[PDB]
């Protein structure tokens, strides 16, 4: 649930990350990819290959839809009840995915926007991304 | 466990890290995103916001053993249940701190690592790290197994 | 993120308890202290002796707790703020821990009410319990 | 895992008394039906959709079977889980990669079974017995991740 100051903390932090946010999201899943080789079974007819185009497109489409997250924040399975379908009743992903790409978008934050990633403002981005990965594993329909 | 680029990677990168730092933003980090840790830690005193958290001397005093630790994993990578048996024991027999909470830590270091080294911090890098983190946390879970 | 039917499931299940909320409370109480027995290392100024009065009567309140959750199921952050406090300001609960009386309520329940523990109602029940144990737990005020 | 005396006859007597023909399916069919990510280690059971049809099916019910005898197995060797498991923890951990979360929660599952066909007579010191076993039946099947 998140707090007053995390919903600002989230919104500033994700302002700040601009047109790099398809950038960023390729990156977290490269990272994911490569730290977590379990997750790739996920994207079976993915080019998973370093540089991969459908990589970079796949990341794009993440970054949107966070960028969504983020601007829905305060209702977020309305806007998110199209990817909950999606990764609850059709993929029916494991929770425990989501938290290990949560986390490499940790790392990619902290790697490019260090002057944003306070300690306060990590803590506001994990219940975001906990809340997301809540909403799109949850099948509420 | 690492292949020999992986082990050069790991090595290279953890002789620039900031021993007097790294290791009480780490825990201090643990302390501010994951507040229940904080029931472990009411001798080290003022934990009431994320400032007061990241500049209490306990924290960065403690910080500074795991760190520690950490580094002796690395030294040890093929025998980590054993240089942690003692360690695993404390947390594990004495403390009873869930082992969940030793992946979370881990995973703060790491992005603890990214945050310092920026772009230096490359997904091959991470991905060295995370078997590392990972293999420190299931050593020091040793007693629960 | 509760659906439509788990709401009304929980409302069904958690109704036909009813007078018993106390004593299932106790019980489920008593299942974690003793399946669980870290759990207790948060009752130290509690006497957790089997039949104990003091759990008998803080198992009545949780059921209460849980009530009035059931209560304010789409409004549980307001509506269980002071439990927040404690939990998560005051007492600094593991989230584990909750996944563990969770469980133990469950099987509380399948014991008491077996027509009624269907799997759907199961299923409703684990999600209402990991919705009212993420609130409890979380910092939002 | 360490029983007492005590509790490994409160265990035994109780397991005596399952029904090795639909215990293991009731536990998996709800396994499947409260955490249905696990579905998608069972595509080639066929119909899952609905609560209904998972625990109607044949096939959840007989590999429910094989599940329960895995837990018969584990049953008679308290002393030495690890072993008695060395088969089935490369099985799920190298060939499938079943996150070990998912042991604990069917072994959870498991105990929500007993206590649904047992009531009364699933008591918390009965069950504290049983929370032991599922639990180094579930720490042993993810030994080799260790
Ligand atoms: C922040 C968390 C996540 C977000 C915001 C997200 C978002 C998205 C979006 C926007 C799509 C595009 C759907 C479309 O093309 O219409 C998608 C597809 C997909 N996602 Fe996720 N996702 C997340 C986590 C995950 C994780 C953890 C996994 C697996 C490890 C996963 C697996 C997939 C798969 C398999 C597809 C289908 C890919 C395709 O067929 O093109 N997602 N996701
Ligand atoms: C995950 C890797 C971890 C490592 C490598 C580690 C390492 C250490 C070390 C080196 C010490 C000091 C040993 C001594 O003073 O004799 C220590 C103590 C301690 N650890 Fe950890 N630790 C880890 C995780 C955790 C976590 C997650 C918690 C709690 C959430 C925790 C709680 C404690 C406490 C409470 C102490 C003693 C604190 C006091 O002095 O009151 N540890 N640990
Ligand atoms: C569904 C889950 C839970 C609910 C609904 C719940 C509800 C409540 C309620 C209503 C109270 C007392 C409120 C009052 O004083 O009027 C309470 C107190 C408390 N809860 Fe919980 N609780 C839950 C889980 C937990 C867990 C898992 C723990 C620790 C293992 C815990 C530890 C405590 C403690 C230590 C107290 C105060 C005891 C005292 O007054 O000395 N709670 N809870
Ligand atoms: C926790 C205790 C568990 C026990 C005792 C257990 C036991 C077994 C046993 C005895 C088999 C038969 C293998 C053979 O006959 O050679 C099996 C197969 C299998 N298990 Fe489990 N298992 C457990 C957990 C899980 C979980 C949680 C999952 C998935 C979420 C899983 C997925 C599978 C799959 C996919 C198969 C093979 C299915 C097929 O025939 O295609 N197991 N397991
Ligand atoms: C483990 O499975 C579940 C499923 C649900 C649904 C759940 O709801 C938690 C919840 C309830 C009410 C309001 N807010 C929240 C919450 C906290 C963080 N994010 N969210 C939203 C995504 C709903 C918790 N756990």
């Amino acid at each position: 649930v998140l707090s007053p100051a995390d919903k600002t903390n989230v919104k500033a932090a994700w302002g700040k990350v601009g047109a790099h946010a398809g950038e960023y999201g390729a990156e977290a899943l490269e990272r994911m990819f490569l730290s977590f080789p379990t997750t790739k079974t996920y994207f079976p007819h993915f080019d998973l290959s370093h540089g991969s185009a459908q990589v970079k497109g796949h990341g794009k489409k993440v970054a949107d839809a966070l960028t969504n997250a983020v601007a829905h924040v305060d209702d977020m399975p309305n806007a998110l009840s199209a990817l909950s379908d999606l990764h609850a009743h059709k993929l029916r992903v494991d929770p425990v995915n989501f938290k290990l790409l949560s986390h490499c978008l940790l790392v990619t934050l902290a790697a490019h926007l260090p002057a944003e990633f306070t300690p306060a403002v990590h803590a506001s981005l994990d219940k975001f991304l906990a809340s997301v990965s809540t909403v799109l594993t949850s099948k509420y329909r | 466990h690492l292949t020999p680029v992986e082990k050069s990677a790991v090595t290279a990168l953890w002789g620039k890290v900031n021993v007097d730092e790294v290791g009480g933003e780490a825990l201090g980090r643990l302390l501010v995103v994951y507040p229940w840790t904080q029931r472990f830690f009411e001798s080290f005193g003022d934990l009431s916001t994320p400032d007061a958290v990241m500049g209490n001397p306990k924290v960065k005093a403690h910080g500074k053993k795991v760190l520690g630790a950490f580094s002796d994993g690395l030294a040890h990578l093929d025998n980590l249940k054993g240089t942690f048996a003692t360690l695993s024991e404390l947390h594990c027999d004495k403390l009873h701190v869930d082992p969940e909470n030793f992946r979370l830590l881990g995973n703060v270091l790491v992005c603890v690592l990214a945050h310092h080294f920026g772009k230096e911090f490359t997904p091959p890098v991470q991905a060295a790290y995370q078997k590392v983190v990972a293999g420190v946390a299931n050593a020091l879970a040793h007693k629960y197994h």
